[PDB]
RNA sequence: UGCCUGGCGGCCGUAGCGCGGUGGUCCCACCUGACCCCAUGCCGAACUCAGAAGUGAAACGCCGUAGCGCCGAUGGUAGUGUGGGGUCUCCCCAUGCGAGAGUAGGGAACUGCCAGGCA
RNA sequence: GCUCAACGGAUAAAAGGUACUCCGGGGAUAACAGGCUGAUACCGCCCAAGAGUUCAUAUCGACGGCGGUGUUUGGCACCU
RNA sequence: UCCUCCUAAAGAGUAACGGAGGAGCACGAAGGUUGGCUAAUCCUGGUCGGACAUCAGGAGGUUAGUGCAAUGGCAUAAGCC
RNA sequence: CCGACUUACCAACCCGAUGCAAACUGCGAAUACCGGAGAAUGUUAUCACGGGAGACACACGGCGGGUGCUAACGUCCGUCGUGAAGAGGGAAACAACCCAGACCGCCAGCUAAGGUCCCAAAGUCAUGGUUAAGUGGGAAACGAUGUGGGAAGGCCCAGAC
């Protein structure tokens, strides 16, 4: 049910990342296989609120990238070792 | 606390002529202390498995072998 | 105390303590004592901070302890000048990184927990925090 | 298996004709027939082949498989490899002991020019 | 094709060995010292690897 | 020109293991006999010789199957060269290189020179 | 033909006392004091099992943790 | 005095009264060559015989072995006749 | 006797999950090193032979470590830099830290580190926030309705505190 607005990332690498992670912003990818993977950044308070809900691992999500939606669902997470924050969301093409 | 502090000297092993370098006939290659690279085309194999140049050329590395083993050959070029 | 039996080598180099923690998730049980800071923890701040949360929950319910010391740290006597041998073992710690999860407990309501891992958290150099299982 | 210990019981025969860089008559034996062919150095092409399956050889031939029938195809290896001029071989083995048809295959072809 | 010109903005005084020889193959001096070099893959590598030494207006 | 079988290699698990099926006109394997050439630290079991009655059971090849072995991205993470910075027993910034594990997935090989049988 | 093993092997052949002592040097190196550090020592604090008839903190305070001063036993050898 | 591993920072070398072990030999075959062979450990069955002797099948596969400490190596065996 | 009933027990091998290792590796960088070719730059900076030496007490700082207590202006190594053998400016003063390498003269100009209120040369500069502590201008666990910002949450004009 979830819908999350998210942005194809202009420069990927390290440095290109940390750079989003402190603007309140994280990486995450999309991939489905046949399909070539698309590479978006995304909000973080908009997003680190609504996976406390348990549904957010268990539906068919759906990603609003440059007007067209895109169903996915939560394939992988990596969090902060210390902190309440995310780094980044594996989204496999449902 | 004692009973320690000895050591042997240092036998300078390890590979004396890298890939792509030209050596003259019978010039060592590897100093090796069992056999971690085999011989391949045109080296040989001493008594300590020390690998020589046999005839003189450009030295090659090698993953020839079924069980994925390093092998030195030379080319004559 | 927690001290490995049987190890094969005596005494080890004092060596580094970069990086973050590879356990950094709540897998054994339910809520979990996460680490934020960073050093040696020994192997008596383990019995004393696990005495402290095994009676602050009479003696109900599951406790795991993810870390184990296996590091045996030397200490010259007293009146001894420098040199003339490595010192003599006299106490373990385990290594610890920001992130590590130290201890974790299943089958309390949280808020007993949450208060018996405040008891634990006084006994142990480090800052901690406390961290609940999730989906991933 | 019985052909997987034979054919490890030659390999360090083999793999030495290769260093050697010197072209060897491989011999195959079977309890019905024999083989036997020349292959270069580069060991992947060969030259001369001979063996007692050719309706040319196994016809005169009162059984295929014994030594004088082994005897019929080491003339004829060597008949062949001498036309295309290769004169120098080494024997190979391929773990058979060299005691029965393949020592009546080695003898006739030595007979014949053959230097081995 | 299009010449490079490459001045020098600090000192050399406690630089790495390689940063030194560096400046020998540009052939910058002292500070303040402008060359003009011909523009190459491997001139421009020059530059990268003291690209806080030197300044180019290019 | 195609199909199958045998030998010698390249290649090395995307190529190996397991499970189901299938092949005997030729090749191959099991097989018959052993006084003989030859052998058993006893035994023709292995090696070897003399052949063809039988079979394709075992073995091997071929075909199907993901249950394992194996290969494996993109994105992120760790680390690090150079230059700066910090509350500097540890980290951050600019820039260049960028893993390991894991995920999606791939996958039960490909090929060359000869010699046979069949069409 | 050498545990010339002090193993590039001073002689074929070799132990001590000196507070009765002496010479050339060194703060390149010790005792005293100073200096840097603070393991140890002294002082304080944090959590609170418990003792205190009931009652953790009137008074003490287990198993552990964090610091201060430069008063002890030490570490180093920078000054003489 | 000599040998092996780590410290030694992925070429060589690299110190401390740093952390761990060895040598002052053996062999006339334990060397040369030719021919042949493959181990540890578990399962079942079996007379003395037991958890472990020898025998027969299965798994496993080098987890065995190397005159002697450790490292590297070894199936074409450098291991066993 | 066989074991015939039993045991609130300990428990190897395997199976799933979670960690650790300088003397562990089925993986594996960045750098560094060796060799080849090619421009450009450098008063041959390279090697060989010969005449003359000194030196073999090093110190600190950054990075990788051993020892120590991840203590010492402690000690032993690898690599870089400085002092030694280098003056000038900065860090109040302060061989080693930051900038920078002095042939001589000038009552000329532009900058680096560091700074612009007076001592003491240059902004009592411009825009927007934070601090009420002289924090700035020493120090930890821990404690607290100090204060600014951000994302949410609960109750509430069928009336909340
Ligand atoms: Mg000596
Ligand atoms: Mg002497
Ligand atoms: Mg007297
Ligand atoms: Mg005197
Ligand atoms: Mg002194
Ligand atoms: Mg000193
Ligand atoms: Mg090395
Ligand atoms: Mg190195
Ligand atoms: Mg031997
Ligand atoms: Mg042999
Ligand atoms: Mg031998
Ligand atoms: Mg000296
Ligand atoms: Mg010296
Ligand atoms: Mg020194
Ligand atoms: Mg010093
Ligand atoms: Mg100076
Ligand atoms: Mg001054
Ligand atoms: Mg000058
Ligand atoms: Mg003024
Ligand atoms: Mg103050």
């Amino acid at each position: 049910m979830f819908t999350i607005n998210a942005e194809v990332r202009k420069e990927q690498g390290k440095g290109a990342s940390r750079r989003l992670r402190a603007a309140n912003k994280f990486p995450a990818i999309i991939y489905g296989g046949k399909e070539a993977p698309l590479a978006i950044e995304l909000d973080h308070d908009k997003v680190m609120n609504m996976q406390a809900k348990a549904e957010f691992y268990s539906e068919v999500l759906t990603i609003v990238v440059d007007g067209k939606e895109i169903k996915v669902k939560a394939q992988d997470v990596q969090r902060h070792p210390y902190k309440p924050k995310l780094q980044h969301i594996d989204f496999v093409r449902a | 606390s004692t009973r320690n502090g000895r050591d042997s000297e240092a036998k300078r092993l390890g590979v004396k002529r890298f890939g792509g370098e030209s050596v003259l006939a019978g010039s060592i290659i590897v100093r090796q202390r069992g056999t971690k690279f085999h011989a391949g085309a045109n080296v040989g194999c001493g008594r300590d498995h020390t690998l020589f140049a046999k005839a003189d050329g450009k030295v090659k590395f090698e993953v020839k072998g079924p069980k994925n083993r390093k092998f030195i050959s030379i080319e004559a070029e | 105390m927690l001290q490995p039996k049987r190890t094969k080598f005596r005494k080890m180099h004092k060596g580094r303590n970069r990086g973050l923690a590879q356990g950094t998730d709540v897998s054994f049980g339910s809520f979990g004592l996460k680490a934020v800071g960073r050093g040696r923890l020994t192997a008596r701040q383990i019995e004393a901070a696990r005495r402290a949360m095994t009676r602050a929950v009479k003696r109900q319910g599951k406790i795991w302890i993810r870390v184990f010391p296996d590091k045996p740290i030397t200490e010259k006597p007293l009146a001894v000048r420098m040199g003339k041998g490595k010192g003599n073992v006299e106490y373990w710690v385990a290594l610890i990184q920001p992130g590590k999860v130290l201890y974790e407990m299943d089958g309390v309501p949280e808020e007993l927990a949450r208060e018996a891992f405040k008891l634990a958290a006084a006994k142990l150099p480090i800052k901690t925090t406390f961290v609940t299982k999730t989906v991933m | 298996d019985k052909k997987s210990a034979r054919i490890r019981r030659a390999t360090r025969a083999r793999r030495k004709l290769q260093e050697l860089g010197a072209t060897r008559l491989v011999v195959h034996r079977t309890p019905r027939h024999i083989y036997a062919q020349v292959i270069a150095p580069n060991g992947s092409e060969v030259l001369v082949a001979a063996s007692t399956v050719e309706k040319a050889i196994a016809e005169q031939l009162k059984y295929t498989g014994n030594k004088d029938a082994a005897a019929a195809v080491g003339k004829a290896v060597a008949e062949r490899a001498l036309e295309k001029g290769i004169k120098d071989v080494s024997f190979d083995r391929s773990g058979f002991q060299y005691h029965g048809r393949v020592q009546a295959l080695a003898d006739a072809a030595r007979e014949a020019g053959l230097q081995f | 094709a299009k010449t490079i010109k490459i001045t020098q903005t600090r000192s050399a005084i406690g630089r790495l060995p390689k940063h030194k020889a560096t400046l020998l193959g540009l052939g910058l001096r002292r500070i303040g010292h402008t060359v003009e070099r011909e523009d190459t893959p491997a001139i421009r590598g020059m530059i990268n690897a003291v690209s806080f030494m030197v300044k180019v207006e290019e």
